[PDB]
C-alpha cells in the first residue's frame, strides 16, 4: 500500500509509546493521547477522502468531537489532583496501593 | 448531588450501554463506549476526597487508552476490508488490537493493575455499578466478533487472569480489593470458555452479575469495607452472617449451590474440544478464590469475634436501608442448581 | 489472470470539436436542443454497457453530429455569436446574466435565420427515452455464478425426544 | 520494455474478472514527464 | 522531489510526534503538537480535504490546544538526558526507515508499504459541480439524524458532568 | 502553490522584521544594567473561574463544530429533517447555556 | 449479545453508513463499487464459514481495489527496467511520454 | 517463540547433544529474559547496574537450568537406547531442579524444584507422544 | 450457535412456531419448585427485616409466590422451545446428509472378538 | 400570568426578545405555505445527468424530446 499511511502508523506508535511511558507529568500524558487521536483523525481521513467513500467524511469530526470531551474531562480530573497536591506529578497518585 | 442529576447520568450510563449492544456500526460502538465511560466518571467522584479523584483518574487514563486502541482497531478493519458492519474482522492485526482493548476495558490480566485500586478507592454503590453493569457491552463486543479472535491470545489472557486473580486475592484484607480480583478470576473463565460456545459464556456472566450484586448488597446493608468490620456482624444481625455464608460458599462452585452450575457446563463444553488440562488448571486455580472465600466465612459466620461496647446502642435501632432485589438475589443465587437447564434460553 | 483488450490507435483517430470552454457554453443550451438524439444514445449506450469500447462507435457519431453543428452556426450567424461567445468568455465565472443582450441579438438571429429556438428551463434537466437497435446487455458486471443457499427450515415443529438430555434431567 | 524479464505478460491484468475497472492515475501518467504528473494530479488543489 | 510533498509533510509530522513524545516539559510538548497539527492538516489540505485541514485548524488548534496550553499555564511553575536520548534514537529510526523505504522502493514491518509517490492512487475523473467531502459533511442533518442526536446528548452530558466534578462537594 | 508562497513571503518578511528589531540595538554598547509584578515571590493561585470559562469555551467550540455544515446542509431534499435536526442543536446549545447559568457557572465572571 | 432492536423496530439508525456501496448522497459513486457488490451478492445468506472459501476470488478483486498493492507494484517493477535500460543506454524515451505530444480534446 | 519450540523438537531425541542442548538454551534465555524485562518494569531497581546485574543473573539461570534439562536428557536417552521415553524427561527435570537449587543456593527449593520439574518435564514428554492438546483448537 | 436460527426473526421470546408445541402443565414439579424460590425469598424477605417470618404481610409473600410463577411459566415455555428447534434441527440435518451418518453394519456376539483377561 | 410577562418584559428584555424570536423561529415554518415551494425548488435542481430510458414502447409520460409537452415543467419556478 501507500507510503503516507506508514508514516501515519508509525507516528501513531511513537505517541502510544509516549503515553504507555510516564515521565514525570500527568499533562505529558494527555498530550501523548491527544497526539494520537490526531494521528487516528489524519489516517481515517485519508483513507475516506482516497476511497471517495462520501457518507464516511462525517466520521472525523465526530471522532474529533467525542476525544476533545474526553480531554475536557481529563483536563478536569488533573485540575482537581493539582487542587488536591500542588502539582500534577504521577508519583503522588499512589495513596491506593494499600 | 441532585437526584435528578444521578437518575440523567445513570440513564446515560445505561443509554451508552444500550448503544453499543444494539448497533450495527463500528464507529457507534465507540460513541456508545465514551457516552458510557463519561457518564460514569461522576458515580466515581460521588464523595470527593482524594482516593476518589485518584482512583477516576486511573481509570480515565485506562480506558482513554483501550479506546484509542479500539478506533485503531477499527480503522485498519475499515482500511482492509472498506466496511463498518459490526461482525468478524478481516485483518490479524486489527483483531489482536481490538482483543486487547476489549481486555483492557474488562480489567483481565496481564491488564489488570487498575481494577483492585479502582474498586477500593470508591464506595460501594459505584464499585457494584463498576464490576456489574461495565462489563456486559465488551463482552457483547467479544460475543460479535468470535470468529477472528485468536485462540492462542485469549486462553493466554485467561489463564492468565484465573492465576493471577487467585493469587491476588490472597492476600486482601479489605472487601473491595477482594472483589475485585474474584472479578478478574470470574472473567478468566468466561473468556476461557468463549471461543468454544458463548452461551456458556453468558451464562457464567448472568451468575457472576447475580453473585456480586447479593454480596455488595449484603455489603451496603451492613455498612462494611473490611474484614474486622463484617466480623462485628454477629452481635447485630445473624441472619446476615448466614447470607453472606452462604453466598460466599456458592461464589467458590461449591456444589449443590448455584455457582457451580457455571464452570460445571464451561467443564463440560472444553471436554468436547478435547482441551482436558485447562479445565483442570482452571479448577485447581479457583480452589484459591474458594480458599480466600472460606477464610472470610470463617471471620464472619462461623465463629463469634470479640465486639465492642457500642453494639448495644445499635442494638436499640431497626435498619432503614433500602436493600433493593435482596432477598431475590439471596435465593437466585444458591438453590438455581435444579433449575440448570434453563441455559437453553440464552441460545 | 487475463489480458486486457485495448483498441488500437486508428480506431481513437477521430477529427475533433477544436473549440474552446467559453464557445461551448455560449451554444450549450443550443447544442443541446439541436443535437440531443445521438447524445442521448451515446449516454444511454455509457450507462449500460460500463465500458468505454463499447461506445466508442457512438461517441464518434457525436463528434460529427456536434462537427455539423458549429458548422450550421458558422454558415448564417458567424457574428453574433463571436460576440457572445468574446463576453461570455471575458467574465471571470463565465455568467451567463452579464450578456443577455447579445444573447436575445444570437437567438434573434439563429431564430430568424435557421428556425432554432432555445429551451426553456428545466428542459434540458428532463429524463426522456431513446429507441435503440443495439440489444441490452444481459450481464454487464462480467459476474460468473452464486453459490447456491443453505436448505431451509421445513416441517412442524415436535417436542424434545426425552426432554433435554443434560445428564440425569428427565425433562 | 518488458522484453528482458522472463515470465512477464504484456497487459496482464491484476483482476480476476474482465470487467472494465476505470484507470489508476498511475496507470496512465506512470510513464510521463514529473510536470505533466504535478499539473494533473495536484493542479486542481493547488490552484490558489 | 516536488511529487513527493505528501511524503515529506508525513515525514516532518512524525518527526514532529518524535519530538513532542519525548516529553521535555508540557509546555514545550503543547508547542511540538500544535505544529504537528498544523503539518497533519497540511498533508489533509495536500490529499483534498479542504473542510477537514480547516476544521483542524478551527477546532483542534484554535479552539482545544488553546486550553491545553492555557491548563498548562495555570499549572506547572516555570523556571535532559533521557529526553535527548529518545529524540536522537526516535529520528534514527525515522530516518533508517526512510533510507529503506527509497532505496528498494518497498518495504515491510507489519503491513506491506510502497516506496513510490503517492499520487499514484489519486481517481481520473472529475466530481462535477460540488465537492464531494462537503456534501457527505452536509447529509449529516439530512442521514445522521441517529449521529447528531448521540453527539448532542454527549455534548451536553459532558458539560453536566465537568460542572459536576470541578465543584468539590 | 501560490497560497505557500504568500505563507513563506509572509513568515520571512515577519522573521526579518523581528531580527531588525531585536539586533539592531544589539550593535549599541549603551550599558550594563544589573536591575536588583507586585508579587515578589508569591506562587500562582489555582482558580477554578477561569478553568470553568475555558471547559465551558471549549465545549461549545464543539457544538460550533457540530453547527458549522448548515449553509451547505440547508440545500438538501429532507427539509423538514434538516430542520428539526439544526433546530434540536442549538436549543441543546441554549439548554447546556441555561444549566451553566441555573446552577451558578457563570459566577463572578458572569 | 446483539439485540436487534433496528430490525424489530423497523427503524434505520446505522444501516446507511455501514457499507460503502449502498445509497450515497447525488448519487456520487465509491471507487470500488463494482467489486463491493458483487463480493456483497455473494456473500449474501450463505455464512462466514462458506464465504470464505466459496467465491474468495471476487473478495480478492475488491482488496486489490481497495488497496492496490499488485499494481503498485507492477508500476514499480516496469519502472525499474525502464530506469535500468536508460542507464545501460539502450532505450529512448518516445516523444509523447517526454511532453510533446499535444493531447487530444 | 514458536519457531524455538519447533527447531528443539525437530532434533531426534538421543542423537545430537549439542544441538538439543543449544535450542534447550535458546528457550530458556528467552523465558528468563521475559522474567527479567517484567522484574525491571514492575519493580524498578535502584540504578542502570542493578537492573542489567537482575537481568543477566535471571537469564543466566534459567539458561543454565535448559541446558543441564537438555544435556541430561539427551544423554539419558543415548545411553539407555529408549529415546521415546518420560523417564530421561523425568532425570532432565530433576537435572535442571538440582540447578535451580545451585543458582539460588539452597537445598530444598532444589529438591522440591527437581521433584516438580521433573513431573512437569515427563508430563510434556507424555503430551508429546500421546498427542495432547493444551490450546486445542475448536471442534463442535 | 443457533444465531442463524434466530437471526430471520430477532427479538422475539417466543415465534410463532413455539405455539405448536404443548404448553407447561400448571403442576409441572419445575414451576413447583419455581413457586417454592419464591415463598423462600419472600421469608428471607421477612427475616432480614426482623418481622415475624410465618405472619407478618402475607400479601407479600403471595405476590413473591405469584411473580416468581408467573416469571418462572414463560421462561419453561422458551426453554422447552429452544429444544425441541435443537431437536429439529439435528434430525433435519441427519436425514439431509445420509452420507455422513451411514448405518452401522451390527454383528451379533457370535462374531465378534473380545480379549479376555484373567482376574487371579 | 398577564402581569408577569410585563414584569419580565420590563426587567430582563433580552431574554424576552430571545425566547419570542426562538418561539417564532420553531412555530413558523410549520404554518407558512412557501415551505413546501422550498421542498420542490431543492428537488429540481439538475446536479447531476438525467440518463435516459431505453424505450421498450410503453412510456406515454415519458417525453421522447427535451422540447416535448411531456414531462415535469417550471413554470411555477419561473413565475412564482
Ligand atoms: C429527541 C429526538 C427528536 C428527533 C427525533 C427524530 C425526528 C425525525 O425527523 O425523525 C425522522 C428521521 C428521518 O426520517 P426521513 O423519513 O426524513 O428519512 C428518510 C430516509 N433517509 C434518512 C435515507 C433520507 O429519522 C428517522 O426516521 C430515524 C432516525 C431517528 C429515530 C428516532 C431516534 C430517537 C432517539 C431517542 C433517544
Ligand atoms: C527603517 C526603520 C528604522 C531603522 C533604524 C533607524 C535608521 C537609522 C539607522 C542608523 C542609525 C545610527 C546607528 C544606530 C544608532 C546609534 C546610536 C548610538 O548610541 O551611537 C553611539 C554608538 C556607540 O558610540 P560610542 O563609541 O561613543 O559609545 C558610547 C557608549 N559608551 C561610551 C558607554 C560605550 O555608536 C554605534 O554603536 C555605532 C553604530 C553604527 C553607526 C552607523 C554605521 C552606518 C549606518 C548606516
Ligand atoms: C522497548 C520499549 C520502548 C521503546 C521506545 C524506547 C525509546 C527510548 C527510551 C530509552 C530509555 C529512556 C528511559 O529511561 O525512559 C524512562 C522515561 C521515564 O523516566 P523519567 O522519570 O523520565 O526518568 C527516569 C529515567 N530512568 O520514559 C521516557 O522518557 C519515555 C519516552 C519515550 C519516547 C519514545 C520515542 C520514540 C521511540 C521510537 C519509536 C517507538
Ligand atoms: C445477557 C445479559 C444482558 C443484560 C441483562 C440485564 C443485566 C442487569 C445488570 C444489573 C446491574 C446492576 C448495577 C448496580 C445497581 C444499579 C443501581 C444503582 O445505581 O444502585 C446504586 C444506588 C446508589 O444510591 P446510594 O443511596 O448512594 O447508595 C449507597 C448506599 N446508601 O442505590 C443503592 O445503593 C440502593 C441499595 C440497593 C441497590 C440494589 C441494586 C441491585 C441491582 C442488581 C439486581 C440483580 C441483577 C439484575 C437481575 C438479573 C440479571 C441477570
Ligand atoms: C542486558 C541489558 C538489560 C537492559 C534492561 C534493564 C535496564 C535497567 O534496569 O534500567 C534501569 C531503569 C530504571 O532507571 P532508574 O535509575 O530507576 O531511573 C531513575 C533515574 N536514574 O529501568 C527501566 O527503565 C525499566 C525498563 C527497562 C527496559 C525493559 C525492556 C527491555 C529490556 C528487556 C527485554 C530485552
Ligand atoms: C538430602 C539432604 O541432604 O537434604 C538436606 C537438605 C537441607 O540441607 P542442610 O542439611 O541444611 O545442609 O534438605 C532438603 O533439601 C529437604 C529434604 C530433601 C528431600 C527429602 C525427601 C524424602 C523425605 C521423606 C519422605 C517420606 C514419605
Ligand atoms: C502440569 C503441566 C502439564 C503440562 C502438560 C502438557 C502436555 C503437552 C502439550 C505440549 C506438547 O508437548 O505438545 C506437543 C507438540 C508437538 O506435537 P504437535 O502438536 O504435532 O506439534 C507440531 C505442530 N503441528 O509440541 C508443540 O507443539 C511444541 C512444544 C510445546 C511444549 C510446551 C511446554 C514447554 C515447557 C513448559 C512451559
Ligand atoms: C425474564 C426475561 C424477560 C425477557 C423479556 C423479553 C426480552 C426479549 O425480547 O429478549 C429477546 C431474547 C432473545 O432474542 P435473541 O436475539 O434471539 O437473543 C440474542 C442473544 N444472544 O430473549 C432472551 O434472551 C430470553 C432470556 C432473557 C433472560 C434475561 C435475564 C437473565
Ligand atoms: C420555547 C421557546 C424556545 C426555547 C428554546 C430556545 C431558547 C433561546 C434562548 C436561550 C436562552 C438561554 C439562557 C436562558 C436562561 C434563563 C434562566 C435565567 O437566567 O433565569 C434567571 C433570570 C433572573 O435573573 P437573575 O436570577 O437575577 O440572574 C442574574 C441576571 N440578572 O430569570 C429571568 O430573567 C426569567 C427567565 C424566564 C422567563 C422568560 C419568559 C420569556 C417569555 C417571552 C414570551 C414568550 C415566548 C414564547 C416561548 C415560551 C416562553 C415561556
Amino acid at each position: 500500500m501507500s507510503l503516507v499511511y506508514m508514516n501515519i502508523m508509525m507516528a501513531f506508535t511513537v505517541s502510544l509509546t509516549g503515553l504507555l511511558m510516564y515521565r514525570s507529568h500527568l499533562m505529558s500524558s494527555l498530550l501523548c493521547l491527544e497526539g494520537m487521536m490526531l494521528s487516528l483523525f489524519i489516517l481515517a481521513t485519508l483513507m475516506i477522502l482516497n476511497s471517495h467513500f462520501t457518507l464516511a467524511s462525517m466520521m472525523p469530526i465526530i471522532l474529533l468531537v467525542f476525544a476533545a470531551c474526553e480531554a475536557a474531562l481529563g483536563l478536569s480530573l488533573l485540575v482537581m489532583v493539582s487542587n488536591t497536591y500542588g502539582t500534577d506529578y504521577v508519583q503522588n497518585l499512589n495513596l491506593l496501593q494499600c | 448531588m441532585n437526584p435528578i442529576i444521578l437518575i440523567i447520568i445513570l440513564m446515560t450510563v445505561m443509554l451508552g450501554t444500550i448503544i453499543v449492544m444494539i448497533s450495527t456500526h463500528w464507529l457507534l460502538i465507540w460513541i456508545g463506549f465514551e457516552m458510557n465511560m463519561l457518564a460514569i466518571i461522576p458515580i466515581m467522584m460521588k464523595k470527593h476526597n482524594p482516593r476518589a479523584t485518584e482512583a477516576s483518574t486511573k481509570y480515565f487514563l485506562t480506558q482513554s487508552t483501550a479506546s484509542m486502541l479500539l478506533m485503531m482497531a477499527i480503522i485498519i478493519n475499515l482500511m482492509f476490508s472498506g466496511q463498518w458492519t459490526v461482525m468478524k474482522l478481516f485483518n490479524p492485526m486489527a483483531s489482536m488490537l481490538m482483543t486487547m482493548a476489549l481486555a483492557m476495558k474488562l480489567g483481565m490480566a496481564p491488564f489488570h493493575f487498575w481494577v483492585p485500586e479502582v474498586t477500593q478507592g470508591i464506595p460501594l454503590s459505584s464499585g457494584l455499578i463498576l464490576l456489574t453493569w461495565q462489563k456486559l457491552a465488551p463482552m457483547s463486543v467479544l460475543y460479535q466478533i468470535l470468529p477472528s479472535i485468536n485462540l492462542d491470545l485469549i486462553l493466554t489472557l485467561s489463564i492468565l487472569s484465573i492465576t493471577i486473580g487467585g493469587w491476588g486475592g490472597l492476600n486482601q484484607t479489605q472487601l473491595r480489593k477482594i472483589m475485585a480480583y474474584s472479578s478478574i478470576a470470574h472473567m478468566g473463565w468466561m473468556t476461557a470458555v468463549l471461543l468454544y460456545n458463548p452461551t456458556m459464556t453468558l451464562l457464567n456472566l448472568i451468575i457472576y452479575i447475580i453473585m456480586t450484586s447479593t454480596m455488595f448488597t449484603l455489603f451496603m446493608a451492613n455498612s462494611t469495607t473490611t474484614t474486622l468490620s463484617l466480623s462485628h456482624t454477629w452481635n447485630k444481625a445473624p441472619i446476615m452472617t448466614i447470607l453472606v455464608l452462604i453466598t460466599l460458599l456458592s461464589m467458590g462452585g461449591l456444589p449443590p449451590l448455584s455457582g457451580f452450575m457455571p464452570k460445571w457446563m464451561i467443564i463440560q463444553e472444553m471436554t468436547k474440544n478435547d482441551s482436558i488440562i485447562l479445565p483442570t488448571l482452571m479448577a485447581i486455580t479457583a480452589l484459591l478464590n474458594l480458599y480466600f472465600y472460606m477464610r472470610l466465612t470463617y471471620s464472619t459466620a462461623l465463629t463469634m469475634f470479640p465486639s465492642t461496647n457500642n453494639m448495644k446502642m445499635k442494638w436499640q435501632f431497626p435498619t432503614t436501608k433500602r436493600m433493593t432485589l435482596l432477598p431475590t438475589m439471596t435465593v437466585l443465587s444458591t438453590m438455581l442448581l435444579p433449575l440448570t437447564p434453563i441455559l437453553s434460553i440464552l441460545e | 489472470p487475463g489480458i486486457v483488450e485495448l483498441p488500437s490507435l486508428e480506431d481513437l483517430k477521430v477529427q475533433e470539436v477544436k473549440v474552446s470552454s467559453s464557445v461551448l457554453k455560449a451554444a450549450a443550451h443550443h447544442y443541446g436542443a439541436q443535437c440531443d438524439k445521438p447524445n442521448k444514445e451515446f449516454m444511454l449506450c455509457r450507462w449500460e454497457e460500463k465500458d468505454p469500447r463499447r461506445c466508442l462507435e457512438e461517441g464518434k457519431l457525436v463528434n460529427q453530429c456536434a462537427l455539423e453543428f458549429f458548422r450550421q452556426i458558422k454558415r448564417h450567424c458567424a457574428e453574433p455569436f463571436t460576440e457572445y461567445w468574446t463576453c461570455i468568455d471575458y467574465s471571470g465565472l463565465q455568467l451567463f446574466r452579464r450578456c443577455r443582450k447579445e444573447q436575445a441579438q444570437f437567438d434573434k438571429c439563429v431564430l430568424d435565420k435557421l428556425g432554432w429556438v432555445r429551451p426553456d428551463l428545466g428542459e434540458l434537466s428532463k429524463v426522456t427515452k431513446v429507441k435503440t437497435d443495439r440489444p441490452l446487455p444481459e450481464n454487464p458486471y462480467h459476474s460468473r455464478a452464486r453459490p447456491e443457499p443453505n436448505p431451509e427450515v421445513e416441517g412442524d415443529l415436535k417436542p424434545a425426544r426425552h426432554g433435554s438430555r443434560l445428564f440425569f434431567w428427565t425433562m | 520494455i518488458m522484453k528482458d524479464v522472463p515470465g512477464w505478460k504484456v497487459g496482464e491484468s491484476v483482476f480476476h474478472t474482465t470487467r472494465w475497472v476505470t484507470p489508476m492515475m498511475g496507470e496512465l501518467y506512470g510513464l510521463r514527464t514529473g510536470e505533466e504528473i504535478l499539473s494533473s494530479t495536484y493542479g486542481f488543489i493547488w490552484y490558489t | 522531489m516536488m511529487t513527493y510533498i505528501v511524503f515529506i509533510l508525513s515525514i516532518i509530522f512524525v518527526m514532529g510526534f518524535v519530538g513532542f513524545s519525548s516529553k521535555p516539559s508540557p509546555i514545550y510538548g503543547g508547542l511540538g503538537l500544535i505544529v504537528s497539527g498544523g503539518v497533519g492538516c497540511g498533508i489533509v489540505l495536500n490529499f483534498g480535504g479542504s473542510f477537514l485541514g480547516l476544521m483542524v485548524f478551527l477546532i483542534y488548534l484554535g479552539g482545544m490546544m488553546v486550553v491545553f496550553g492555557y491548563t498548562t499555564a495555570m499549572a506547572t511553575e516555570q523556571y535532559n538526558k533521557v529526553v535527548l536520548g529518545t529524540f536522537i534514537t526516535g529520528l534514527l529510526m525515522e530516518f533508517l526507515m526512510v533510507y529503506y523505504v527509497l532505496k528498494d522502493k518497498e518495504v515491510e514491518i507489519v503491513f506491506k508499504f510502497n516506496g513510490m509517490g503517492d499520487w499514484v492512487i489519486y481517481d481520473t475523473g472529475d466530481s462535477g459541480f460540488f465537492s464531494e467531502e462537503a456534501m457527505g459533511i452536509a447529509a449529516l442533518y439530512s442521514y445522521g439524524t441517529w449521529l447528531v442526536i448521540v453527539t448532542g446528548w454527549s455534548l451536553l452530558i459532558g458539560v453536566v458532568v465537568i460542572m459536576e466534578i470541578t465543584r468539590g462537594n | 502553490m501560490n497560497l505557500m508562497i504568500t505563507l513563506l513571503t509572509n513568515f520571512t518578511l515577519a522573521t526579518l522584521l523581528v531580527t531588525i528589531a531585536f539586533w539592531l540595538p544589539q550593535l549599541n554598547v549603551y550599558s550594563e544594567k544589573t536591575s536588583p509584578d507586585p508579587m515578589g515571590s508569591a506562587r500562582l493561585p489555582f482558580s477554578m473561574k477561569f478553568f470553568l470559562v475555558a471547559i465551558t469555551f471549549l465545549l461549545f467550540d464543539l457544538e460550533i463544530a457540530l453547527l458549522l455544515p448548515l449553509p451547505w446542509a440547508s440545500q438538501t431534499t429532507n427539509l423538514n429533517t434538516m430542520l428539526t435536526m439544526a433546530l434540536l442543536l442549538i436549543f441543546l446549545l441554549a439548554v447546556s447555556l441555561a444549566y451553566e447559568w441555573t446552577q451558578k457557572g457563570l459566577e463572578w465572571t458572569e | 449479545p446483539f439485540f436487534d432492536v433496528q430490525k424489530k423496530l423497523g427503524v434505520d439508525l446505522d444501516h446507511w453508513m455501514t457499507i460503502q456501496s449502498a445509497e450515497q448522497p447525488h448519487r456520487i459513486p465509491a471507487r470500488c463499487h463494482a467489486f463491493e457488490k458483487e463480493w456483497i451478492e455473494c456473500a449474501h445468506g450463505i455464512g462466514s464459514i462458506r464465504a470464505e472459501k466459496e467465491c474468495k476470488i471476487e473478495f480478492e478483486d475488491f482488496r486489490e481495489c481497495l488497496l492496490r498493492q499488485k499494481t503498485m507494484k507492477r508500476l514499480n517493477a516496469i519502472k525499474r527496467q525502464r530506469d535500468k535500460l536508460i542507464k545501460e543506454g539502450k532505450y529512448t524515451p518516445p516523444p509523447h511520454h517526454s511532453g510533446q505530444e499535444d493531447l487530444r480534446p | 517463540a514458536k519457531t524455538l519450540l519447533h527447531q528443539y523438537w525437530d532434533i531426534p531425541e538421543g542423537t545430537e547433544c549439542h544441538r538439543k542442548t543449544y535450542a534447550a538454551t535458546s528457550i530458556g534465555g528467552a523465558s528468563g529474559l521475559v522474567v527479567s524485562a517484567y522484574s525491571v518494569a514492575l519493580k524498578t531497581p535502584t540504578s542502570f547496574l542493578e537492573g542489567v546485574a537482575r537481568t543477566g543473573r535471571y537469564t543466566f539461570t534459567a539458561a543454565a537450568i535448559g541446558a543441564i534439562f537438555g544435556l541430561t536428557s539427551c544423554i539419558s536417552a543415548q545411553v539407555r537406547e529408549k529415546p521415546d521415553d518420560p523417564l530421561n524427561y523425568l532425570i532432565g527435570g530433576c537435572a535442571g531442579g538440582l540447578t535451580l537449587g545451585a543458582r539460588t543456593r539452597s537445598y530444598g527449593i532444589g529438591a522440591a524444584a527437581c521433584a516438580y520439574m521433573g513431573l512437569t518435564a515427563a508430563l510434556v514428554k507424555m503430551g508429546q507422544l500421546e498427542g495432547w492438546k493444551v490450546f486445542a483448537e475448536p471442534k463442535v | 450457535m443457533m444465531t442463524g436460527r434466530q437471526a430471520r426473526a430477532p427479538l422475539q421470546f417466543l415465534p410463532d412456531e413455539a405455539r405448536s408445541l404443548p404448553p407447561p402443565k400448571l403442576t409441572d414439579p419445575r414451576l413447583a419448585y419455581i413457586g417454592f424460590l419464591g415463598y423462600c425469598s419472600g421469608l428471607i424477605d421477612n427475616a432480614i427485616r426482623r418481622r415475624p417470618v410465618l405472619s407478618a404481610g402475607l400479601h407479600r409473600q403471595f405476590l413473591y409466590i405469584t411473580s416468581f410463577v408467573f416469571v418462572g411459566y414463560y421462561l419453561l415455555k422458551r426453554q422447552d422451545y429452544m429444544y425441541a428447534v435443537r431437536d429439529h434441527d439435528m434430525f433435519s440435518y441427519i436425514k439431509s446428509h445420509p452420507e455422513d451418518f451411514p448405518e452401522k453394519d451390527k454383528k451379533t456376539y457370535r462374531e465378534v472378538f473380545e480379549e479376555f483377561h484373567p482376574v487371579r | 400570568v398577564a402581569a408577569f410577562l410585563k414584569n419580565v418584559w420590563a426587567k430582563e428584555p433580552v431574554l424576552v426578545a430571545s425566547f419570542a424570536i426562538a418561539g417564532l423561529a420553531v412555530i413558523l415554518p410549520t404554518l407558512s405555505p412557501y415551505t413546501k415551494y422550498s421542498l420542490m425548488i431543492n428537488r429540481a435542481t439538475p446536479y447531476n445527468y438525467p440518463v435516459p430510458l431505453r424505450d421498450d414502447g410503453n412510456m406515454p409520460d415519458v417525453p421522447s424530446h427535451p422540447q416535448d409537452p411531456q414531462g415535469p415543467s417550471l413554470e411555477w419556478l419561473k413565475r412564482l
